[PDB]
């Protein structure tokens, strides 16, 4: 039978700083704030 | 889909030990019973 | 504390087939012992 202790799904899982989530909403706040300051029509 | 593959690149060489050393000893006992025949 | 995990899932296996040889092996010198006497 084949088995495994960690997947590859949990080795993933286990750290602490979430590289994506930090990246994408930081770039959503600056592209809001640009069009606020530029013409938003 | 995708095939989910795993991380575990030993299952194939333990079978194949396994396997190789079954075909030896069964020739062996082959041989054995055709002597005590 | 805790207990310290080592992530190598082969060891458990490796010593399947050492055991499952040894019983079968074990029992073919039996029988050739009571053929034998």
């Amino acid at each position: 039978a084949s088995l495994e202790l960690y997947s590859r799904d949990e080795q993933r899982a286990s750290n602490v700083f979430d590289l994506e989530g930090i990246f994408r909403e930081y770039n959503f706040q600056a592209q809001n704030i640009a069009g606020l300051r530029k013409d938003l029509d | 889909k995708s095939l989910g593959t795993l991380n575990n690149p030993a299952t194939v060489q333990i079978q194949f030990a396994y396997d190789s050393l079954r075909r030896q000893i069964n020739r062996m006992l082959g041989d054995l019973a055709r002597a005590w025949c």
